């Protein structure tokens, strides 16, 4: 899981290497950024619901074909799953926020992302306007601290990246 | 492998659950520079501490250097330095990254067994690992003994506290524990 | 040459990854870390022959055979080569503060050492004795801060380990 | 590779001399926050800057998607916009890097022979990078236009001061000028 | 380029074998299909712009959204892109029907497609809907005879299969 | 047991692919050739002891040395082994009219054949006569079709070719 | 590789057009059987037609044969019988396909750099192709000459017309003479 | 430069034999005054041809003659006319020859290598020698279409036969093909 500590530990464990000067430096960068996004990855846990439903509506509000019988957001299961969708990336940016890498968007959202909406004619389009949303939605210091939102709003551009 | 906040992210998805416990998190964060401290006592003192826990483990079975025994003859010898070593190293990545998954995956799955299929004792083992579980708590607490270690002594200078990181000496001992289990 | 920058980036690179969370954070450890290491390297590049020199005096004070006819500290070129040699171990440790990373000692010290010794039928005793004396003789606040201290001794048991 | 630290190490080694200009490797760290904003404003928007580059190398040269054009047929199209990020990937390396060693040594080092075997032409590759170039200076600014960005017009909030990192965007320019210069 | 003979010359030298029995066999299949398969082949050469035109109408029929301002059907240029697109796929149809295989659909549509569409924003349901039109569309003997049809039908099944 | 159709199958494998265009036209092929090659197994099943017979004879007339003490012909039992091989290659040549491949010829008469006759010491001449006589005694439309004929030819041109 | 209709298919694909000239791939198909009983004819008679072209070269040029010859000593002899059977393969393909392409690509593509790099005359190569050239003309027209097969005589019984696949003859010659051109 | 009666010499010096097939020889000179016709058609229309070409190669590709384009500047256009007049000249002089030595040899040896080193699309140029392949066809049948030639259509008023030169056709395509195939 792509964190700052795995990374090193990886890089280090190729080489037969101990821990060295430039893996403990790494780590102290983490002591550094933590309370950013800790404080990032405590709002999204607070208010996750609320994130992910405005950002599920700004996506059917840009695409409301998806209500057109057959589509993508037609029928209450569809649009349960949808929403459902927009919060398991929420969940695993919060993840990325705790752990300070993209480890757990990396394996557990973006692997196998493209051959799941390609198999179901899910379009990506919506998938990205709800990121695209709620990556412009913050701002600091009413959301929360400057860097707080910096930490947040990369994760949100990494997952509209994989996306795009 | 997992790290102490990946380990936390893990047992949050079993349920696909946010991780809500940022406490806990923050707790980890604030022992960070004593947890580097750890980490640099043990890797700046780890050739000492493989040389002098091997030898101890000879000195204390003289059979492993006679006719038979598995430190004997140089090639086997060679091989038990390079084992400590590598066992030391996966238990000071463990303590780096607050979760003994690298330990586990990457050193003592299937241990047993192919020190069983090449005759290594697994007793001797156990010894050696003991001898460097009571080295690293010493380097940790910043209070190895002059009687042990004679000139080869080392002072890290860490910012002393009462319990001298009492917390990271458990944790640190766990993961030679978990040597140990994987070995008996 | 491991820093902490080439590490993640070689990481990044073998993945196809542009720099993400981990990386970023990574490198603000070397932000945080850099004055203390840049404080023993300016302390190192200002007194590197006196440093040297004390410890090349310690190695001999130890191992006065060396003096004898036919011994590696015997004659003027040899006892010129010895100093030089430890002076060259000190002047790569200084490269490693600046780089924060063990880079320059790997490639330019440690690689080849032992080859080189056995070649020449150089004990190794005198070399680990001067670079001990070194890691033992510094103390903060006097010579340098905790943190560059801290740094400095690291990269001699480094060193040291890499004799041993 | 080197970074700009290692950089000056390779320089005084050509002399077995000390690096003695810690004045100036204190300058590098003091612009190392903002230094990280520019590397997050680049990788945040490199998906719409290659889309968006590689699209208007073609906007301005219609052969590349004509028979016998090198965007023609899906395979060389995908290619080209797989070469417009992997580009980008080296500069923004180099930039985190403050040193082009990994750009030159990874990306450049037989590129133009490479593109030479393939008929990949260099000039409507240098309009890429070109318009890449200026991308990546309005991004490290934080002044990207709505006329040129539209619906996907991004802001990164970094703190401003009055140059906007005008020593920051020289540098990035300079790394795509070198991708220029390896294919001129 | 994928066809018969090709498959059976590519199989016979990997084993370094001349043709054998089982090859020229392979090649009656052609001599006996060719004729459903080229007149398929001159029917789509000879009236390619009226087949693509109305795919491309019944796609943008089924999707009236791509009219919108910022959308993939919204300009000039978009429109003649999307109708090209279309006729495209249809040409590399002809092209794979001349050849008895899937071989320059493959190479030249297939390959790479996924990406392209996702680094442009193209949804990939208006393609599909083309293809699809024109799959339920044909009829024999009107259109041309049953085998004919077949082969067409199949290597549009194939496009739709690559995008799904 | 190369065919037609297990030669496209692994070509299709090999690729991950499903039966294509190229794959279901090559075994239009078997279809349309089967009818010969049938006729050949069917009149070779028939009267294979006497097509056997008179091959095993040819090849003694050749090389009555064979005949002379301590020769390949020259027991009861090498005599009878000899005419078993000459029928052994002939039903490996009927199941490759059945399956319309070498399949059978080549994993169960032409691979070891060689190491086989070198290590008993038995002249390879003899076998090639045999087939040989076989390969000119046919005629059409007497002994069946051209088409029939021509099949039979060729895979007895194959075995003398293997041994050639 | 391509053959004659994916070569078609590559001509159109120059100016993105549809293949048009359905006509001349109907007459392809109309020539299929008589291809098929060229292509029978070649593979039903290669063992004879490569050791007669070799021994037929070498015995226009005895020096093959004797000291410092190419087809001396064992080992050369041996890997020359295997080119021949490999070039007439390479030539059975591309008549098998209508195209020279798998010929092209796969045989003739450095053939003579490996040569020279080997000391393989090419002359004599050139000669061996001229005899299998003529082999194969007599095989396709089902033509053979007593005179030079003896008792090795092969009737292949393809139905009679009075230009005996002059086209086919012909096409063959030309793969042939391909081989001959990359070797001269 | 060989001909085709001395590619005849070469072919039966291969076996230090005399030529023997005086009757493929006759055939040849029997076609003599066609094949001056055939390129008296090519070499008196070359200009009109070339330019065709050119501007039929540049109107399918609109890239050649816009930013980046390898028909861009005025320089580039000219050394292009320059390189297909060229390429015309040395099929004619094959066509003259019946023997394509004379353009393997002086014109396609290192084309592709030389387009390579200086970004020349070999595509484009592929393009322009199938246009003039179809117009040298034309010519040398003495039926140009006034739909393609407007006022600049030319008769040559050669004795006309059914077949309108089929064999001279198919040869003179033969040696653009060979082109093609040299940049392919
Ligand atoms: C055989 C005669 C024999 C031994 C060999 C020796 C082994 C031994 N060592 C310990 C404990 C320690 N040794 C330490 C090592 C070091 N101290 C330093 O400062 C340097 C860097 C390093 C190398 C010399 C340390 C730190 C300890 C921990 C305790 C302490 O400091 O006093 C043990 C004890 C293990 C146990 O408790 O089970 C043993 C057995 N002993 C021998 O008899
Ligand atoms: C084709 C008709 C055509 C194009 C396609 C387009 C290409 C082009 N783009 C620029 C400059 C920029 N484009 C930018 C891209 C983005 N801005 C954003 O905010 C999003 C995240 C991102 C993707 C859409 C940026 C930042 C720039 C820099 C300048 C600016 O912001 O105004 C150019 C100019 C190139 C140059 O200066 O040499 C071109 C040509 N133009 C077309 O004509
Ligand atoms: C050496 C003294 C010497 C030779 C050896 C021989 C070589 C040679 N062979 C030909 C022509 C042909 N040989 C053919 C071979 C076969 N015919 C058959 O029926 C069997 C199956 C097969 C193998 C024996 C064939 C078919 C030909 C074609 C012509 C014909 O049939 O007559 C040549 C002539 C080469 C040329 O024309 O340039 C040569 C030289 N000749 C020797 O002198
Ligand atoms: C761009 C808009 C464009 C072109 C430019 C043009 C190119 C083109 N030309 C041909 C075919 C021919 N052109 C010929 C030229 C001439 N005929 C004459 O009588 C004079 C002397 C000479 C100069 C004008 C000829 C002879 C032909 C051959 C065919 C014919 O006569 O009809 C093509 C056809 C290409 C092909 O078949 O592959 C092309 C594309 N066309 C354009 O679109
Ligand atoms: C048990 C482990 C020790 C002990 C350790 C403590 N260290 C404390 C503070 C501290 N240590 C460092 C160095 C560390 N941080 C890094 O970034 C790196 C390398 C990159 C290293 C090696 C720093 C920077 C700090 C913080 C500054 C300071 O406090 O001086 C510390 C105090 C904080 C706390 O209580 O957690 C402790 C306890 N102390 C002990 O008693 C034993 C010997
Ligand atoms: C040109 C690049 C910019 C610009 C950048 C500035 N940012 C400054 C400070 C700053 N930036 C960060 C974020 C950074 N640090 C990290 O550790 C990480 C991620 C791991 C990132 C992305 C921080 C934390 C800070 C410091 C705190 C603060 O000062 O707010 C900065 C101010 C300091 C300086 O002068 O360098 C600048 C200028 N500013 C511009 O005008 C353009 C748009
Ligand atoms: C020059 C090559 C020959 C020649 C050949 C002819 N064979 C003709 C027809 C024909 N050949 C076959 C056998 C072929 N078809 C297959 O499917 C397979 C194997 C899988 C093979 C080997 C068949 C079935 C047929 C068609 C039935 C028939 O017509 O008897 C043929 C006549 C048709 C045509 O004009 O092309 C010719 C000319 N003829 C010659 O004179 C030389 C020796
Ligand atoms: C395709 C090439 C033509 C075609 C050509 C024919 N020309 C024929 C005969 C012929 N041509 C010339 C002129 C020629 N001989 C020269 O010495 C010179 C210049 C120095 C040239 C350009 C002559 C003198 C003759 C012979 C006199 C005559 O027959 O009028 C010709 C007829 C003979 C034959 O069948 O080869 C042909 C076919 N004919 C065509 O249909 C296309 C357009
Ligand atoms: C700075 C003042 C901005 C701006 C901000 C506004 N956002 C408003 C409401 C709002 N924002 C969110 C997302 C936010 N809350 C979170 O929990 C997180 C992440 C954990 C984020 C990034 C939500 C869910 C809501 C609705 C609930 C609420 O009222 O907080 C808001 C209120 C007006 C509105 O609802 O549109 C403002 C003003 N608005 C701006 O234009 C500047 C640039
Ligand atoms: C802490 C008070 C120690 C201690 C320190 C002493 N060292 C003495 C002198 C000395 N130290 C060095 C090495 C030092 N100089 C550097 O430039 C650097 C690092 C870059 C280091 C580590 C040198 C070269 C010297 C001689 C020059 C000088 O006087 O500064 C020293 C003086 C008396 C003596 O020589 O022993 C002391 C007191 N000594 C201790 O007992 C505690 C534990
Ligand atoms: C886009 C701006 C271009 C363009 C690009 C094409 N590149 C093609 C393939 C290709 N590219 C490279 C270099 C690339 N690979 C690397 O690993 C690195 C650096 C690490 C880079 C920068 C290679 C080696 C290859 C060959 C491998 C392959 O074919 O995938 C390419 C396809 C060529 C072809 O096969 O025909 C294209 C089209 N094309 C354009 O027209 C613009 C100018
Ligand atoms: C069977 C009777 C069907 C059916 C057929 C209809 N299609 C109509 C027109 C039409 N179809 C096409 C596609 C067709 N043209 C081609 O060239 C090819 C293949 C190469 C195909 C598959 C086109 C382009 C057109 C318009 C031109 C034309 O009229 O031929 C059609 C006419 C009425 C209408 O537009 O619906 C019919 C009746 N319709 C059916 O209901 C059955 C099931
Ligand atoms: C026979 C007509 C020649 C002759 C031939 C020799 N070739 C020798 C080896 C050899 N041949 C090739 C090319 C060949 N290999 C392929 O894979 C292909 C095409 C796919 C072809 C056409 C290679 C690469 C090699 C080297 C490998 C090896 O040595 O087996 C050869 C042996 C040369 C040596 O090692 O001395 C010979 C003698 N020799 C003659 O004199 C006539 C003219
Ligand atoms: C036109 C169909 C092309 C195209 C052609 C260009 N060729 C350029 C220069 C050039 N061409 C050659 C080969 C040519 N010279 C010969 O002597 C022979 C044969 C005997 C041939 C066929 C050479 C050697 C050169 C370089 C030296 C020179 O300038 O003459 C060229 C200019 C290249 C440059 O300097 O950038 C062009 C543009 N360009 C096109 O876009 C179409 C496809």
């Amino acid at each position: 899981m792509k964190s700052v500590v795995t990374t090193v530990i990886a890089a280090a464990d190729a080489a037969g290497r101990f821990p060295s000067s430039s893996d403990l430096e790494s780590v102290q960068g983490s002591i550094q950024r933590a309370a950013a996004r800790l404080e990032a990855a405590e709002k999204l846990a607070g208010n996750i619901d609320a994130v992910a439903t405005e950002a599920y509506n700004a996506c059917i509000k840009k695409y409301p074909y998806l209500n057109n019988a057959g589509e993508a957001n037609s029928t209450d299961t569809f649009k349960a799953k949808c929403a459902r969708d927009i919060k398991h990336y929420l969940r695993l940016i919060q993840y990325c926020l705790v752990v300070g890498g993209t480890g757990p968007l990396d394996e557990w959202g973006i692997a196998g992302q493209r051959e799941v909406y390609r198999a179901l004619g899910l379009p990506t389009a919506p998938y990205v306007e709800a990121l695209s949303f709620a990556r412009n939605r913050g701002c600091a210091p009413r959301d929360m601290s400057a860097q707080a939102l910096t930490e947040y709003n990369a994760l949100l551009d990494y997952a509209i990246n994989s996306l795009s | 492998m997992l790290d102490a906040f990946s380990r936390a992210v893990v047992s949050a998805d079993a349920s696909t659950s946010t991780v809500s416990d940022i406490a806990a998190l923050r707790a980890f964060v604030a022992s960070g520079n004593r947890r580097l401290d750890a980490v640099n006592a043990i890797a700046s003192n780890a050739s000492c501490m493989v040389s002098d826990a091997v030898a101890g483990m000879i000195c204390e079975n003289q059979g492993l250097i006679q006719a038979g025994g598995n430190c004997y003859p140089n090639r086997r010898m060679a091989a038990c330095l390079r084992d400590a070593e590598i066992i030391l190293r996966y238990v000071t990545y463990a303590l780096l990254a607050g979760d003994a998954s690298v330990l586990d995956d990457r050193c003592l799955n299937g241990l047993k067994e192919t020190y069983a299929a090449l005759g290594v004792p697994t007793t001797s083992t156990v010894r050696a690992v003991q001898i460097m579980k009571a080295q690293a708590a010493a380097h940790i607490q910043d209070t190895p003994s002059e009687a042990r270690a004679g000139a080869k002594l080392r002072k890290m200078g860490s910012p002393v506290v009462e319990d001298r990181c009492a917390s990271l000496v458990a944790e640190a001992s766990s993961y030679f524990d978990r040597v140990i289990s994987a070995l008996s």
